[PDB]
């Protein structure tokens, strides 16, 4: 079964740091372009971050470009997004979406609720 | 109290459950017996039929009872049903909408389906005292693109549509009499059982569910893949399955065991798989890749018996008849090879 | 064959090469049916069997009889003439229809993909076959090249009005066409340019077109020219003698050698060919 | 929000429907498939290379 | 009998012949068309202004004696891995992006990630795709009322400024024609990270004129079979 645990998260001060760490089980890891995908409360999921393969086609949101950061271990089959300088706006369920088709450059894993490999969400949030 | 959180966990816990049952009868595998049937060898087949008619790529074909007449879909809004014994175009039926990706022949060779993106599964009459082929029944009630079906007989078909639901169609009055509801992903493929009594499917949440046609509910639940399940086909004895995913790995699942016997997997091959079809006695496993070749995997040894030349395109659709004769294997280039 | 075995060993491998490139087209066009269903590959086609024709009855004759310095089948000489003309016109006479086919495809691709149908691809391969036909079967009926030791050029009232209507207007619409695939090809450059260009913020690409053109072009110009320029001159005698024109036409007739290495490089030939 | 817990019941019913079933050994499993592989591979043209007289495809 | 079925099923095979040589002929003048979005990104617009035409599942259009198959999308599901390779023998990918909807969620960046998964796919990355940065009348003011800002959910506007090679709109404030031509290039960056050569972006501006817009879609297809084939003939 493609299982993805992200462990992490809570409620922490905007503008401090955070991990997730999504247990990767039940396929390769180091074979599907695994990705970072969240949904704020009244919003749709929006994509957050993106990682290759192996690591090199590191990409991440607007929202986000040089605040988080992701990285990838095929070693222990587990995606971390290292986030840094929180917003306000971070309030959102940050899901573990997985890039379907392995040794591709190409997923649609950015779709609405009930899709098939995604994280089974963590509530990330800020104060205020 | 948390309803959502508990109740997730109520499932979490249920799937350990159903993961150490499936371990605890899983104390050998298919390959621990490895050693007691001879190998197969690597045998090439080569393109008896070739079928040259299509406009568009072929993304669906199906084969007959009567493993003569086999029907494939394209692109071009043409469903043109070949004869492979003389390599004649039967019939060559105007789809109303172009974009395709199933096909259905039926067991008796009157009727035949069609649908793709329009999320309406047309069927066609064949047999017909009109003349030329029209559309006999549109099976309209779907919400996603219908990516296949298979005719359990003239009066009611199962469709796999697009919208995480497959549905027990009828083509006597027009109507779903059931719904099979449960998949996370949309569906891509499902094959009907020699019995034709319960049916499975295989989706895009690397989770064939298997299903009963009668009861209209989910009998079991197969999450050994790992990525989109795109084809799929039952065990000629009727007890087990093939699946083929987007993992590059082929795996077949027994409905009495619940969980994977032997996956199919090399690291020589690393596209998906999109067509997976059992021969007569099932030892053979058609394997229709994304690397223009069909893999003829072993379904005891899991190892490819020869891959299959010819095709330049992905190869999208592929079936073995009914008493194994031959396998006609289309491809994204608008033809079909007929390997035996 | 102590001086005369280079030219002669050139020659042979002239042919075996020209054999091999036109043969796996060939079978590459007549087994698989990614190279024979498209529309623009029919040009491709109809070019590989002049291409084989004229190496299968009009090059070994001329090596052999270069080699051996008299002429075999002396009483054949007005037909091997006849051969030659119907094989290499058509050869020329398909180039300029693959040009042609490639303009339509680079300027109007939805007027080509409606008016030059495979009916129509066939239709323009066969007026090619008929205009080698008019230019090399009729004049020799009614021996048109004279004014059995078969060297000499071509007759001065027929020389003029063959290699015109066979190489000259033919080469004539090929620069043409060639000239406006390359003003087209500059053009989409120059878009492909300002749009990649200006996504990291041109030449390169540029000089790939030209490259290609010399290849497919330049070559067979450089090729059939320094042939034709004399068949045009050499009647109308500082022209050259008939020994070093045979090199001349010898240098023309590899451009039928390097056709299979020219139009069917593409990866589409080069997949079918690696298989082969 | 009731649409999520409504497909948590479905999953929470499909889960318990299927885990009281009759999940034989992988064993039996293989036994059966090879068994059947042994008894119809000699009808089965695929398996053993057939020749042209009774294949109308060759 | 010996040659009484078999004459009737070969002529029967040869008038279906006949029929799909004459069908072949119209579809490869029917050049198909995928219009999508990232969800209600303006496409309606596209299709009500597109030869004034079972509801949105396709619609064809004719001009220059050239017709056109635009296949719409807007009744399928959200998860698109599937349904998407069906166009894999399409001609051009009319990608209808909303370019003022990047405050509103994000979906510019929804749209970029579409746009990426559709460039370098397996199937659709020997396809162009004609994008249509619809929404343009709203996006005429959405940069100055600052209630949408590019670089609330794009930081490179900073290091992005107006390209020498742009064409601004008569009547356009500097900022309009700055932030459209971020997004034009943010499309373009991604567009020409493949580095094949078989498919190139044609980035469009939509719903701003309410002109002919399938005459844009029939020049971008000319240029779109021009490069194929100069890519067939390796010329480009
Ligand atoms: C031998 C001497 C007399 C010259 C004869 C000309 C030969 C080489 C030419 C003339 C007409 C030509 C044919 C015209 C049309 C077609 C259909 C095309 O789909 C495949 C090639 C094919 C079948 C050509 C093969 C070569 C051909 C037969
Ligand atoms: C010199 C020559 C020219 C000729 O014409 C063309 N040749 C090639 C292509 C097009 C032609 O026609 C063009 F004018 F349009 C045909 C035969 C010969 C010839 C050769 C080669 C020879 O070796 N011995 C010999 O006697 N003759 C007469």
């Amino acid at each position: 079964q493609v299982q993805l645990q992200e462990s992490g998260g809570g409620l922490v001060q905007p503008g401090g740091s955070l991990r997730l760490s999504c247990a990767a089980s039940g396929f390769t890891f180091s074979n599907y372009k695994m990705n970072w995908v969240r949904q704020a409360p009244g919003k749709g999921l929006e994509w957050v971050s993106d990682i290759s393969q192996s690591g090199a086609s590191i990409s991440y949101t607007g929202s986000v470009k040089g605040r988080f950061t992701i990285s990838r271990d095929n070693a222990k089959n587990t995606l971390y997004l290292q986030m840094n300088s929180l917003k306000p706006e971070d309030t959102a369920v940050y899901y573990c979406a997985r890039c379907p088709a392995p040794f591709t450059r190409d997923c649609f894993d950015v779709t609405s609720t009930t899709y098939a490999y995604r994280g089974q969400g963590t509530q990330v949030t800020v104060s205020s | 109290g948390s309803e959502l959180d508990q109740l997730r966990q109520e499932a979490e816990q249920l799937k350990n459950q159903i993961r150490d049952a499936r371990k605890a009868c899983a104390d050998a595998t298919l390959s621990q017996i490895t050693n007691n049937i001879d190998p197969v060898g690597r045998i090439q087949m080569r393109t008896r039929r070739t079928l040259r008619g299509h406009l568009a790529k072929i993304y669906a074909m199906h084969w007959g009872t009567d493993s003569r007449l086999l029907v494939s879909a394209s692109q071009d809004g043409k469903l043109i049903i070949w004869d492979s014994y003389t390599t004649n175009k039967v019939h060559a039926i105007p789809l109303r909408s172009s974009w395709v990706m199933t096909c259905a022949y039926a067991p008796s060779g009157n009727y035949v389906a069609c649908g793709g993106l329009d999320n309406i599964c047309s069927i066609y009459n064949l047999k017909t005292r009109e003349g030329n082929v029209r559309v006999s029944r549109e099976l309209a009630g779907h919400t996603g693109y219908l990516s296949c079906c298979r005719f359990l007989d003239d009066n009611q078909i199962v469709t796999s549509s697009g919208d995480t639901t497959c549905a027990l169609w009828d083509i006597e009055t027009g109507q779903q009499t059931t719904t099979f509801t449960g998949h996370t992903g949309d569906v891509m493929s499902l094959s009907l059982a020699p019995d034709t009594r319960l049916f499975v499917s295989g989706a895009c949440d690397a989770s064939a569910k298997l299903w009963d046609v009668r009861e209209g509910m989910c009998r079991q639940t197969f999450t050994g893949h790992e990525s989109d399940i795109n084809a799929i086909c039952f065990f000629p004895n009727g007890n087990a399955f093939a699946t083929g995913s987007d993992d590059a790995t082929c795996r077949l699942f027994d409905l009495r065991a619940d969980q994977e016997l032997m996956t199919y997997s090399h690291d020589n091959i690393i596209c998906g798989i999109t067509s997976v079809s059992f021969s007569k006695s099932g030892r053979l496993l058609l394997a229709g890749y994304d690397d223009f070749n069909c893999n003829v995997w072993d379904a005891l040894k899991a190892d490819r018996a020869g891959v299959l030349a010819g095709h330049d395109n992905r190869v999208s659709c592929l079936g073995v008849t009914d008493d194994g004769m031959a396998v006609a294997t289309g491809s994204w280039d608008s033809f079909l090879k007929i390997w035996n | 064959f102590s001086v005369r075995i280079l030219t002669a060993c050139f020659l042979s491998l002239l042919i075996l090469s020209t054999l091999l490139g036109n043969t796996l087209v060939c079978a590459a066009v007549i087994r698989f049916r990614h190279l024979r269903s498209k529309v623009t590959n029919f040009f491709v086609i109809s070019l590989a069997v002049s291409d084989l024709l004229v190496a299968v009855l009009v090059m070994p004759w001329k090596a052999v009889a270069e080699i051996a310095g008299f002429w075999p089948f002396g009483s054949f000489c007005n037909i091997w003439v006849a051969f030659d003309i119907m094989c290499s016109t058509a050869s020329i006479l398909n180039l300029c229809v693959i040009s042609v086919d490639r303009y339509w495809a680079i300027s109007s691709p939805f007027r080509y993909e409606r008016k030059m149908t495979p009916k129509a691809a066939f239709i323009l391969i066969s007026v090619a076959w008929t205009l080698s036909v008019l230019i090399s079967f009729i004049p020799v009926q009614l021996s048109w090249h004279k004014a059995d030791n078969c060297d000499s050029s071509l007759s001065r009232t027929y020389a003029i009005s063959s290699s015109v209507i066979s190489f000259y207007i033919p080469v004539a619409i090929m620069i043409v066409t060639y000239t406006r695939i390359y003003r087209i090809a500059q053009k989409q450059i120059r878009r492909i340019a300002a749009l990649e260009r200006a996504a990291v913020h041109s030449f390169k690409r540029e000089t790939k077109v030209l490259k290609t053109l010399s290849v497919i072009m330049g070559v067979f110009v450089c090729c059939w020219l320094p042939f034709f320029i004399l068949n045009c001159i050499l009647p109308f005698c500082f022209c050259i003698d008939s020994n070093t024109f045979d090199v001349f036409v010898w240098f023309g007739w590899a451009n039928s050698s390097l056709n299979p290495i020219i139009y069917a490089f593409n990866a589409d030939f080069r997949k079918a060919f690696s298989t082969l | 929000n009731t649409a999520s817990i409504a497909q948590a019941r479905k999953l929470v019913e499909q889960l318990k429907m299927e885990a009281n079933i009759d999940r034989i050994k992988v064993s039996k499993a293989a036994a059966d498939l090879m068994a059947y592989c042994e008894a119809h591979a000699k009808e089965d043209p695929l398996l053993t290379p057939v020749p042209a007289s009774e294949n109308p495809f060759r | 009998d010996q040659r009484n079925e078999e004459k009737a099923q070969r002529e029967a095979n040869k008038k279906i012949e006949k029929q799909l040589q004459k069908d072949k002929q119209v579809y490869r003048a029917t050049h198909r068309l995928l219009l999508l979005g990232a969800g209600e990104s303006g496409k309606s617009t596209i299709v009500k202004q597109m030869r004034i035409l079972t509801g949105i599942f396709e619609t064809k259009f004719q001009v220059d004696k050239v017709n056109f198959h635009m296949f719409d999308v807007g009744a399928q599901r959200d998860e698109r891995r599937k349904w998407i390779q069906c166009f894999n023998d399409v001609t051009a990918i009319i990608f209808v992006v909303a370019s003022s909807s990047y405050n509103m969620t994000n979906r510019l960046q929804e749209a970029l990630n579409l746009f990426k998964s559709i460039w370098n796919n397996r199937w659709l990355r020997t396809i162009s795709v004609i994008l249509f940065l619809n929404k343009q009348d709203l996006l005429a003011e959405k940069v100055l009322a600052g209630k949408s800002k590019i670089e609330d959910y794009f930081p490179e506007f900073a290091r992005y400024t107006t390209p020498e090679d742009a064409t601004p709109e008569p009547g356009e404030d500097p900022r309009v024609t700055r932030a459209k031509y971020f997004i034009r290039d943010e499309f373009l960056r991604i567009s020409t990270a493949s580095g094949d050569g078989r498919h190139y972006c044609y980035p469009h501006f939509t719903c701003s004129v309410d002109t002919e817009n399938i005459r844009r879609v029939f020049n971008d297809c000319r240029d779109i079979i021009q490069r194929m084939h100069l890519r067939q003939y390796e010329l480009l």
